[PDB]
């Protein structure tokens, strides 16, 4: 439920939406907000990032170097369950081409789907305040008091007669 | 000295930080879910205990198998007064907690490699030992064990619940190579929000302070006050500082 | 009637909380009943180690709870009142109360 | 250019016309179809 | 315990409720009858204890329906009802638009109020005239000829027309006309609005209602105002409301479209921003409104008096006269009818103001009416004050003043120009102790004060007071100096 | 979405608690459900009259043995008036607390008297003011005196009633 | 799944200034930087005793391996006395413990392991130097007697039992400090004066007030209660008779929400019935060592006040 600021999953810039509600938007779904937490994550390579010298990915140390497929996959499935509400990692295809020397893995993450707990910081509100009434309605009565007996007695009128 | 080494020196500290920050971390999300339970089955499976082995999924009760262990010991304890007693004065007598132990062992070179197992979430099936099991154990064992996770045993003759790690040894001797003998011990646990208002009781927090970062807690650390967000500015303002006034 | 803020208050939404509080250099015990069918929290607010509280009421948005009940001399002679930080037409909820949480509970004490 | 010393005195611009170019400048770089009414979440942004 | 005390309403726990019913039941079969988990009486008695607790908690819900905590909904009504204040319902939101025309509408042309939509949610108030409307206006460029010039007078009804030739198209005779296009309108309408018109040699353009960074303001309300070759492009103020009531905000330069565009159409934009609309009132604001009653003031002299101030787009004075005895008194008034003075305030705008006076107050009278629907419709009167320029001239003893140091003197003299209506007085010491306060420490000093267009002779010392309708007033230009 | 309003009668107030019998064990017995039932449905009678308790008691529904000591608490006796208009004069005399005796106000007050259209105003020159009475639906000479007093201290008013245009 | 480990927290603020009001200790906390000094994963022992006496409640403290720069803020204000709070719990809340000055602090580093220590009390200049001189004559209500030395003395009230309609039977004058002079009022009218936690209780003797506090097996109860007596040495009796003279043992886990004053209600399977409360003891070692409170319980004779 973690909200921010909505990355576009296409381009990479913000999500500032279709030409018709251009605007900009907040990740409100989980699945929204972990797709980018990871993505961040994973892009910022280790140390470049200032004033978080802890954060990122620690590229250089693989790449360059004459490196074991199986150090590389427990390193990237160890950065994946950092976050505290990722339930399980499903399947992983990693694979090693030796004449391009390219890298390139598959896997997929699952995530639950939490509660709004409030919401009173967005939008709307769920009550339903009455209205007040019009004219000399409240001191003399209303007329659709008669109007729904009538039609009762009409719909009933109707009823008895075989149709 | 030369400005190269403090550029050198700044990456001995920022590199020696960040595993604190991969081990703290993940520690401390370990704490935060107690949804998750970790089960063990040491012997005890072929003998019908397959029955609860299965009900066993892949995301809440976790299980774990070893691939071999030789033995396991269970024992209690009791104390009572060493003088003699005034006399029926059967209450001088105490029970401690009951201890487990066992010893284990795992292989790079596995037998049976059912998936249902935590260790073998992801092992390839026709190169056990480039997926590196031993480590996949260990990195387990210390998660489990670092968090105080109460633990739930499944044994050959009765199943034990409530109990936590106290200590556990790895090594790797000459003999047994390819291989890592492991030693564990367990002892019980006496254990004694969002919740049903109709299971509710009166509860105590004692004297308290001035609440959080607030408008007037900002005050006392001399914190300038948090601008207010013009989404409106017409109604509060009359009334909110003629009413509440300022922190001043 | 110059009055200044001097003190503010957060709820863990446990349904029968009890707590000691300080105002105006005296001291207080509160109790919060919360109420399923009608959904609001109920506060009694009483001397310590009192037998029976000596103020019950019912806890709404920008209502003086302790307007009536400015002539006793164990009853603060201050302010409090229950006002929203965010949308304001957001009405008291069980979690939604405290610095931040959307509902700011707060006293304040006149001059003297 | 009315910010500031100015000779004649000393000029300081009030909170509301800041909002005013700062929306009107953001909005140049987007076209007019920019939502940036109150409670608006690039609005909300803006302000702070 | 937990019923009614001296202090308020309690309310029970569940798990009370159940010990006491069970010590009732123990008492009954004495200490042996089982009441725990397995007991059919255990599983009988604890599904009917939950139910009271219902109960009990709506009871104490109930109790405090009628206190001044607690109400809610329905109930709420009641309690602030012994008050007399009642919720708002769905309302529509309300403002102003303006927007540029094309050089070539012609002044008669009137809008139809019911075939155009501003946006998706607004549409014209009502019927529009572009005549009589007319809030700003650029010339520029592309104007030899004759031309024709007309206007309303803003105090009197009658027009002015005057007569020029445009011999060039350009340099000192293009500015001269342009200079005396602007004499001709300062001389009506207000003296504010020629602080908002001027002419930018540069490019030989004339501004009439921006600021000096060209940036439409308007002028200080509609006119009417033509030339008979229809040069430059025009500006005009709309009234608009929301189609259906609910909620709704605009911001101050956000409406940008009008969905059928008429011809000649050039831009549209907004002023200032809209009084939004609202959905039904809600609880919390119902209740703020409760208690800021305070303020709210009306039907009375104090109360015309502030609303006026702050409720219209200027009115700089006001003052009122009372003459309520049976007779006309020596002020033309008729026997009980008020009489109120203005300035700068308009005419339509004002007159909505005016519905706070007390009712049966016959009030109506002065130089100019409008008319108001309540439903039956009704007239109200005001005047608006003629000012009176004066010249002052100036005479000291001591070193010469350099040019742009008499800037300080000449707009300290703005004082000049805060007399209050009829009770106006120079109190020439007071001008004497403001010429010599803007200016730095340091023999003698006098002032003289005149009519406009009177000869030297007129020059005097003694103070001048303000007409019945007469307001003073003073422009920059006519000041003088001479050194003794 | 929902009513701010929580007093309401609880919705299906009986098949609750049956819902607590642990595992049907006792359902399709006939004999246990009746001794509850009965029991239950006591608190059904119980339940919906704590609402009447307090739906009754506001002013807009409270009936005339009751709507005195609404009234007597605001000092406005009955006099001779009858229920109908009784809650009438209720309402004008505390809706005059927040009055200033304006045009526009008191078309406002006359409006809950006589509908939308059953009521105009005449103005004059010299303190003169019209009443216009169209539709009616109370007698007015008891309604009278109140209706002088929401007017300004100098006021000189007209009454005139008819049925229609 | 987790366990149920502890938690704490210390808090160091400003120098405490005596004024002319009501002495809080709360709003000393913030430092001049703001955010307090807050000291929370570090092995700690303390013992903090109280009762209901004219002396304050000390407390005491030892932390071990702590950064240069925090003794270093401690080496300066060796002159001063600073304000502390401490709190603890169980992983979830923690309760307020204790309040005072650092009245002592000393610094031990032989080798391995820097060991700090403290001694704080609860309220100990105040108690010590306030001053009065005082006067009244004969038939002075003793209810305003009261109200003006306790004024005198500078803290919150706590709770207090007014006299009634009691008047002075003879002219009396007080000096020397505040609280020794009530110490004495005491004596000669049944009733007991004590601060605590900067509170000020006064109440009366026998009496009692609610069971505030159960104790059971459920209530983290540690062993059945047993009977000691209150007092290490007995009185001559004529066997003001409502007066004390009996009491019980009970320890449980530490619970701050506990003052001597209070009232508790012992729910075991041998001792039953309601008990006041004279004297508490806590006690903690966050590695290693108990977590737990000693309480000890004074019958009562009197009326439910």
């Amino acid at each position: 439920q973690f909200k921010d600021l909505l990355l576009d999953p296409l381009t990479g810039d913000l999500d500032f939406g279709t030409p018709g509600d251009r605007g900009m938007r907040l990740a409100l779904t989980n699945q929204l907000s972990l797709r980018q937490r990871l993505y961040l994550r994973f892009a910022i390579w280790a140390g470049d990032w200032y004033f978080d010298e802890t954060f990122g990915f620690p590229y250089r140390t693989f790449v360059g170097k004459k490196t074991v497929k199986a150090v590389l996959d427990g390193r990237i499935k160890s950065e994946v369950r950092q976050e505290p509400d990722v339930l399980q990692i499903t399947d992983f295809q990693s694979t090693m081409d030796v004449v391009s020397r390219s890298y390139k893995c598959f896997f997929t993450v699952v995530t639950a789907e939490g509660e709004e707990i409030s919401l009173a910081f967005v939008g709307e509100d769920e009550y339903q305040y009455p209205t007040p009434p019009e004219s000399n309605v409240q001191l003399c009565g209303d007329e659709g008091v008669i109007i729904n007996f009538k039609n009762k007695l009409y719909y009933l009128i109707n009823f008895r007669l075989p149709k | 000295i030369s400005p190269a080494q403090q550029a050198q020196a700044d990456k001995r500290a920022r590199d020696a930080a960040a595993a604190k920050r991969k081990q703290d971390t993940e520690v401390s999300n370990a704490k935060s879910r107690e949804d998750i339970q970790y089960t063990m089955f040491v012997s005890g499976l072929r003998r019908g205990r397959l029955n609860e082995f299965e009900r066993k999924n892949r995301t809440d009760d976790l299980a774990i198998l070893f691939d071999s262990v030789t033995t396991h010991t269970y024992t209690k304890d009791y104390n009572k007064s060493s003088y003699a007693v005034e006399s029926k004065a059967s209450d001088h007598v105490t029970t401690q907690d009951g201890k487990f132990t066992f010893s284990g062992t795992v292989t790079d070179s596995p037998y049976l490699i059912d998936p249902r197992n935590m260790i073998d979430r992801d092992t390839d099936k026709e190169n056990p030992m480039l997926a590196r099991r031993p480590a996949k154990a260990i990195e387990i064992l210390e998660l489990i064990a670092d968090s105080h996770q109460l633990v739930t045993l499944v044994t050959e003759d009765n199943i034990l619940s409530n109990y936590v790690i106290t200590s556990f040894q790895v090594d790797r001797s000459s003999e047994a190579g390819s291989s890592i003998n492991v030693q564990v011990t367990l002892e019980e646990f006496r254990f004694k929000r969002t919740s049903d208002p109709k299971k509710a009781k009166n509860a105590n927090t004692g004297t308290k302070q001035t609440a959080e970062d607030g408008a007037v807690d900002d005050s006392a650390k001399q914190k300038r006050q948090t601008p207010y967000i013009g989404k409106n500015a017409e109604t509060k303002e009359r009334w909110e500082n003629a009413a509440i006034g300022t922190t001043d | 009637r110059t009055v200044v803020r001097t003190f503010d208050f957060e709820l863990s939404g446990y349904p029968d909380e009890t707590f000691r509080v300080v105002l105006d250099s005296v001291t207080y015990e509160l109790r919060f009943m919360w109420n399923e069918r009608d959904e609001s929290w109920f506060m009694s607010l009483g001397d310590i180690g009192a037998q029976r509280p000596t103020i019950t009421s019912k806890l709404t948005c920008y209502s003086d709870i302790l307007a009536p009940y400015r002539y006793l001399d164990n009853v603060p002679d201050g302010n409090l009142y229950l006002w929203p930080l965010g949308d304001i037409r957001t009405r008291a909820g069980r979690f939604n109360i405290g610095p931040l949480k959307g509902i700011q509970m707060t006293y304040s004490s006149l001059i003297e | 250019e009315n910010y500031g010393l100015t000779g004649s005195g000393f000029n300081l611009p009030p909170m509301d016309d800041l909002v005013q170019e700062t929306k009107k400048t953001f909005k140049s770089a987007f076209g007019e179809d920019f939502n940036t009414e109150s409670n608006s979440v690039a609005d909300k942004l803006i302000q702070i | 315990n937990y019923g009614l005390t001296g202090s308020g309403f309690n309310l029970p726990p569940m798990d009370d409720l159940v010990q006491e019913t069970k010590k009732t039941f123990k008492s009954a079969f004495g200490e042996d009858f089982n009441t725990e988990s397995n007991s059919v009486a255990d599983k009988l008695i604890q599904i009917f204890n939950e139910r009271e607790y219902q109960l009990w908690l709506l009871m104490g819900s109930v109790y405090y329906a009628q206190t001044m905590q607690g109400a809610e909904g329905i109930y709420l009504d009641d309690l602030l009802g012994k008050r007399g204040i009642y919720r708002l319902g769905k309302t529509r939101s309300t403002g102003t638009v303006v927007m540029t025309i094309d050089s070539s509408v012609p002044y008669n042309m009137i809008y139809s109020a019911a075939t155009y939509t501003i946006d998706t949610d607004y549409e014209l108030s009502s019927d529009v005239q572009v005549a009589g409307n007319i809030v700003a206006q650029l010339i520029k460029g592309t104007d030899v000829g004759t031309y024709r010039l007309q206007i309303q007078n803003t105090t009197d009804q009658s027009v002015k027309t005057l007569s020029l030739n445009l011999t060039a198209t350009s340099g000192q005779p293009l500015i001269t006309f342009f200079g005396q296009i602007k004499d001709f309108i300062v001389n009506n309408t207000i003296l504010s609005n020629q602080d908002r018109i001027w002419i930018d040699s540069t490019e030989g353009a004339l501004y009439i209602g921006y600021d000096t960074n060209k940036i439409m303001i308007g002028l200080s309300s509609r006119v009417d105002f033509r030339t008979n070759p229809m040069a430059g492009t025009r500006s005009i103020s709309m009234d608009v409301r929301s189609i259906e009531p609910g909620y709704i905000s605009r911001d101050v330069h956000s409406v940008r479209s009008i969905n059928p565009t008429p011809g000649g159409f050039v831009d549209i934009d907004n002023l200032s921003a809209f009084i939004d609309g609202s959905d039904v009132e809600s609880d919390n604001e119902y209740r703020i409104r409760a208690a800021t009653s305070i303020s709210e003031g009306k039907a009375t002299r104090p109360a015309i008096l502030a609303a006026l101030l702050n409720k219209v787009e200027g009115i700089e004075k006001v003052r009122i006269f009372n003459n309520n005895t049976d007779k006309t008194n020596s002020l033309g008034i008729p026997p009980y009818r008020f009489m109120v003075v203005c300035y700068g305030g308009g005419t339509a705008e004002i007159s909505q103001v005016l519905y706070d006076t007390i009712a049966t107050s016959n009030n109506t009278y002065g130089d100019t009416f409008y008319d108001i629907t309540t439903d039956q419709v009704e007239r109200i009167w005001h005047t608006k004050a003629a000012a009176r320029q004066l010249a002052i001239r100036v005479r000291y003893r001591g070193r010469p003043l350099s040019l742009t140091e008499e800037t300080a003197i000449a707009n300290g003299l703005a004082t000049a120009v805060n007399g209050t209506m009829i009770a106006g007085t120079l109190y020439n010491v007071r001008l004497v102790g403001t010429v010599m306060s803007s200016t730095s420490p340091d023999t003698q000093v006098y002032v003289d004060i005149k009519n406009k267009g009177q000869p030297d002779s007129a020059y005097v010392n003694t103070d001048v007071t303000a007409s019945t309708t007469q307001v003073l007033s003073l422009e920059l230009e006519d000041v003088i100096f001479s050194q003794i | 979405l929902k009513d701010v309003n929580h007093i309401h009668p609880l919705p299906d107030f009986v098949r609750g608690g049956f819902d607590y019998v642990p595992s049907d064990i006792f359902s399709g017995k006939e004999n246990f459900e009746q001794t509850l039932r009965i029991l239950l449905e006591r608190l059904e009678f119980i339940d919906q009259k704590m609402v009447e308790l307090a739906e009754l008691r506001t002013t807009l529904n409270a009936e005339d043995a009751i709507l005195d000591e609404i009234g007597r608490q605001l000092g406005i006796y009955r006099n001779g008036l009858n229920d109908p208009e009784y809650r009438a004069v209720i309402m004008i005399l505390t809706g005059n607390n927040s009055k200033s005796g304006t045009r526009a106000d008191i078309i406002a007050t006359l409006k809950q008297l006589f509908g939308e259209d059953g009521v105009t105003t005449y103005k004059g020159y010299n303190y003169r003011l019209d009443i216009n009475i169209f539709n009616t639906c109370m007698e007015v000479t008891d309604i009278l005196p109140e209706i002088i007093d929401m007017l300004p201290l100098v006021t000189h008013l007209r009454v005139v009633e008819n049925q229609g245009y | 799944m987790r366990a149920m480990e502890r938690t704490y927290t210390l808090v160091i603020g400003r120098p405490v200034v005596i004024g002319e009001k009501p002495v809080n200790i709360e709003k000393f906390a913030n430092t001049s930087k703001g955010d307090a000094y807050e000291i929370k994963d570090l092995h700690i022992e303390f013992n903090v005793k109280k009762d209901n006496s004219k002396e304050p409640n000390k407390g005491y403290v030892t932390v071990y391996n702590l950064s240069d720069e925090v003794v270093n803020y401690l080496s300066v204000n060796q002159r001063e006395s600073l304000a502390v709070m401490l709190h603890a719990g169980y992983n979830g809340d923690e309760k307020l413990i204790f309040s005072g000055t650092v009245e002592y602090v000393e610094d031990d580093f032989p080798e391995e392991t820097r060991t700090t220590k403290f001694i704080l009390g609860d309220g100990t200049l105040n108690l010590t130097t306030a001053t009065t001189a005082r006067s009244y004559r004969k038939g002075t209500p003793v209810n305003s007697v009261l109200n003006d030395l306790i004024a005198d003395l500078k803290l919150p009230k706590g709770r207090v039992i007014d006299f009634g309609n009691q008047t002075l039977q003879t002219s009396m004058a007080f000096t020397g400090n505040a609280s020794q002079n009530l110490a004495n009022l005491a004596k000669n009218t049944g009733s007991t004066f004590s601060v605590q936690d900067g509170a000020v209780y006064w109440t009366k003797e026998g009496s009692r007030f609610n069971v505030m506090f159960e104790i059971s097996e459920e209530g983290g109860m540690v062993g059945t209660p047993t009977p000691k007596q209150p007092s290490s040495s007995k009185k001559l009796i004529k066997a003001h008779d409502i007066k004390e003279d009996v009491g019980m043992t009970v320890s449980t886990l530490l619970n701050g929400a506990i003052l001597p004053e209070s009232t508790v209600y012992l729910n075991t399977r041998y001792h039953k019935g309601f008990y006041k409360v004279a004297e508490l003891t806590h006690r903690g070692g966050y590695e290693t060592g108990d977590w737990i409170t000693e309480l000890g319980l004074v019958e009562t004779r009197g009326e439910l006040i």
